[PDB]
């Protein structure tokens, strides 16, 4: 599971890891704070215009990814 | 021999273990997953 060395030796072994588990292995690897209160404080305030936009430098035809 | 299989079969049991990092996740972190929702809206 969780271990620096466990992880360091699975992700070279078994190799990566897969995606349901993003959240326990960085999370513990990269000292995540899971600091979810700052996160929504800038998940909600409103239009922001310096990214309306992404589509005419990078043309991802994806409307619900580019979003 | 054993760069082959003894290392690749005991190197299966990362999984074996690994599969279940998930029942932790719903059980380690959760409650923030948990707060969120609700902090949100």
């Amino acid at each position: 599971f969780l271990d620096r060395e466990k992880l360091r030796e699975f992700l070279s072994r078994f190799g990566y890891f897969p995606e349901k588990h993003r959240v326990v292995v960085w999370n513990y690897l990269l000292k995540l704070p899971s600091n979810y209160e700052a996160f929504d404080n800038l998940a909600r305030k409103g239009l922001h215009p310096n990214y309306l936009n992404l589509k005419s430098t990078f043309p991802i035809q994806s409307d619900k990814l580019y979003y | 021999n054993i760069m082959t299989e003894a290392i690749a079969a005991s190197m299966q049991q990362i999984y074996s273990r690994l599969d279940t990092m998930f029942q932790y996740m719903t059980n380690l972190e959760n409650r923030v997953v948990q707060s969120e929702q609700l902090q949100k809206s």
